[PDB]
């Protein structure tokens, strides 16, 4: 202050001089110092640019452009060789481009960001790869000051790299950066790829092992989303929040769909605190009329569920009027069911029973495709658990709505699966509906399942030697659940068809059953394990990450004891060509098998060492067996293979600590040596 | 650094699994419907099924 005002006191070449002295005192060793200089140039910044003495010199007439004055001083400031001192660099950077920004000087900012051919976007690569997050603070408030005034067309990737920066693992960046895009939604609302990338960024926020900064992602859409939309008399277009709530569920529909499983932690962490309301229920039933209701009807999916306590008669009007329509959105009827499924404990028998007799004559009809089958047959059950307040008579219900479909589709198959069957004499669509049909009905009547139907799908799995025999594959493991003695009858044809056959998908559905079959029948099938193990060397990538999501899900509940052959394969599916499923599987066992237990690779170490050296002579270990079709499969030894030996050494090396290193090093200098 | 994480290794809720029960040939309870996973399988136009539709699909 005491500067500016003897500044306005000093003429513009006392002042001229008095900057080319300071700009030569700007290259003074000391770091407070230079910490007071650029200071006081932000200072002198932020005054306006001081008044063209043309009496002045060339290089004092150049100390007069604010332009030049930033082109000199931080663009060196920035690019020093400190880090204290490019933080507060960077900090004044923001505070000086603001003030550009308020002092509308734009050509300022396209001479240092686009330089016709000292790029912007690459310094600021620089800034968010520091090691100090206020660095990272102050470049993600300057790129956020900067585009607020301009259009993102031409610069989405700016915005891709910005949920880049929401990436950050610290809790400073995503506490600042949520505010920064929730400022920015609305500082323009009208543009769809930038709630697109937003939404993007937002919805694994709230999976964070901190738990301030998820819940600040759940009341900031709270009110970006909850708190904005009304009531549909009072709905306006100019009410531009609830124009964009309803945006922001339009980019909800058909875009991603995997954010609806954190919107059901969200709600069950508001089911915890039981934030939904009557009166929600009230503005989305005030919603139904709009066309827009098809999200809010997958929102009420689970919302409406907490508490059926309304008349809900328009919503089956409108089930019965899109019901008796044929070709609706899928998502949207399956939605309205399972609304109906989760209010039936409130509805009485009177709509019950035409509610169930629409269902048995559109089943009659089969005018769905096979997720509107599941979730229609799950409604069902849901009907008859509604409908029944004793076990034996939804037993009983069941059985007798299951049996007439189930007979209706038997007899179907029988004349046409037990009856000739030319090439091309029959839609697969509808026999395979069909048979999805059965296997749902036999899902909800297990007691209703005869050796006739076992002999005729074992009869369907002989017509072999593609599409349907997977499926088939599929609803056998469903029956089988349900049936040891035909799972036992099964598994050597099974096992048989695994190492046989050569389509991909139909294997892939394989091992997905008997998986499914390993969670059931654990104990049996623990010798089956190393056909998996073996099955694990895929030629399809796409294989062996699912089989790699089959072994996560196996290990989390830890099902089997652990061995050390499995520990072997876990190593090794780690040399995959994709890096993406290998740092799928290093990021697994990092943040779960670390977490679960630290020690695994402090005993499995040495035998890793000995299997990977084909050595089976130890007196201690090594005494698990072997197959010669992995034999040929480990090709892990020699000088073509001695990288990835290293490799995986060291990335065992960086997952022990420093004292596991001590250790580790006492036992390979004793035992092994 | 963290990547996405993948939406099956997230236990589902405990009132879901009450609302679908499995029950037995003798008419006892089991298991729920939301234990096993193909009921997550999603299709394909090839007739495969995978978890995770969102990624590269096969050739």
């Amino acid at each position: 202050q005491s500067l500016v005002q003897l500044l306005s006191k000093l003429p513009c070449g006392e002042y001229a001089m008095f900057i080319a002295w300071l700009y030569k005192y700007s290259r003074s060793s000391k770091i407070p110092h230079r910490v007071f200089t650029l200071d006081v140039v932000l200072a002198l910044l932020e005054l306006p640019e001081r008044e063209v003495d043309n009496t002045l010199s060339l290089e004092h007439q150049k100390f007069l452009k604010h332009k030049f004055l930033v082109q000199e001083i931080m663009f060196d400031r920035c690019l020093d060789k400190a880090p204290t001192v490019r933080s507060k660099a960077l900090s004044s950077f923001a505070h000086c481009l603001e003030l550009t920004v308020t002092s509308a000087s734009e050509s300022i900012l396209e001479l240092l960001i686009n330089s016709p051919t000292r790029c912007v976007m690459a310094m600021l690569r620089r800034r968010i790869r520091d090691e100090k997050t206020n660095v990272r603070k102050s470049a993600l408030q300057v790129l956020v000051s900067i585009l607020k005034h301009c259009d993102v067309s031409g610069m989405k990737e700016d915005l891709w790299i910005l949920q880049d920066q929401c990436r950050d693992p610290a809790v400073s960046v995503r506490k600042q950066a949520l505010q920064s895009l929730t400022e920015l939604l609305m500082a323009q609302p009208r543009c769809v790829q930038i709630q697109k990338a937003w939404l993007r960024g937002v919805v694994p926020v709230v999976m964070d092992c901190e738990s301030t900064v998820q819940e600040k992602a759940l009341e900031f859409l709270d009110q970006l989303l909850l708190q904005n939309i009304r009531h549909h008399s009072h709905f306006h277009s100019g009410d531009d929040s609830q124009v964009l709530a309803w945006a922001l569920l339009t980019l909800l529909t058909t875009e991603s769909q995997e954010l609806s499983r954190y919107l059901n932690k969200a709600f069950h962490i508001w089911s915890k605190k039981e934030k939904f309301s009557p009166t929600f229920i009230n503005n989305v039933i005030s919603h139904t009329g709009t066309e827009h209701s098809a999200p809010a009807w997958m929102l009420l999916s689970k919302i409406a569920g907490s508490s059926p306590r309304l008349d809900y008669s328009r919503i089956i009007q409108s089930w019965e009027k899109i019901s008796s329509q044929q070709n609706p959105n899928s998502n949207t009827l399956g939605h309205i069911l399972c609304v109906i499924g989760h209010i039936a404990k409130h509805l009485p028998k009177s709509t019950r029973d035409k509610v169930t007799d629409a269902v048995k004559c559109k089943l009659n009809g089969f005018q769905w495709s096979l997720e509107v089958i599941s979730s229609a047959v799950d409604a069902l059950q849901r009907l008859c658990r509604a409908s029944a307040e004793t076990p034996a008579e939804e037993q009983e219900l069941l059985t007798q709505v299951c049996g007439d479909v189930l007979s209706t589709c038997e007899h179907r198959l029988s004349n046409i699966v037990l009856k000739e069957n030319g090439t091309g004499n029959m839609d697969e669509d509808l026999l395979v509906k069909y048979i999805f049909t059965l296997g749902d009905i036999a899902q909800l009547c297990p007691a209703r399942v005869e050796k006739r139907i076992f002999l005729l799908i074992q009869s369907v799995l002989a017509s072999s030697a593609s599409v349907i025999r997977a499926h088939a594959i599929i609803t056998l493991g469903k029956l089988c659940l349900q049936h040891e003695d035909l799972a036992k009858k099964s598994i050597p044809a099974l096992v048989r068809e695994l190492e046989v056959c050569e389509d991909v998908a139909v294997r892939n559905n394989v091992i997905i059953v008997m998986c499914d079959l390993c969670i059931r029948y654990t104990i049996m099938v623990d010798k089956y394990i190393p056909n998996i193990s073996m099955c694990l060397k895929d030629s399809d990538p796409f294989i062996r990450k699912q089989t790699l999501i089959l072994l996560t899900n196996l290990l989390q509940e830890e099902f089997v004891k652990w061995k050390g052959s499995l520990f072997f394969r876990f190593v090794s599916t780690l040399i995959d060509s994709h890096p993406d499923i290998a740092s799928f599987g290093e990021f697994c066992l990092a943040h779960l098998l670390l977490k679960r237990n630290p020690v695994m690779f402090f005993q499995h170490f040495i035998e890793c060492i000995f299997h990977f050296n084909n050595y089976e002579k130890h007196e201690k270990y090594n005494k698990f067996p072997q197959s010669e079709r992995e034999k040929r499969l480990f090709s892990l030894k020699g000088k073509s293979n001695k990288e990835r030996r290293m490799k995986i050494y060291k990335f065992l090396l960086e997952h022990f600590t420093d004292e596991q290193r001590f250790n580790i090093t006492s036992k390979i200098c004793l035992s092994i040596l | 650094i963290i990547p996405l994480l993948p939406m099956a290794l997230v236990a589902p809720d405990e009132m879901e699994k009450n609302n679908n029960p499995l029950y037995s040939r003798q008419g006892e309870v089991l298991a729920s419907r939301k234990d096993f996973r193909m009921n997550t399988c999603v299709p394909h136009p090839r007739g495969a099924f995978m978890l995770e539709p969102e990624g590269m699909s096969p050739m």
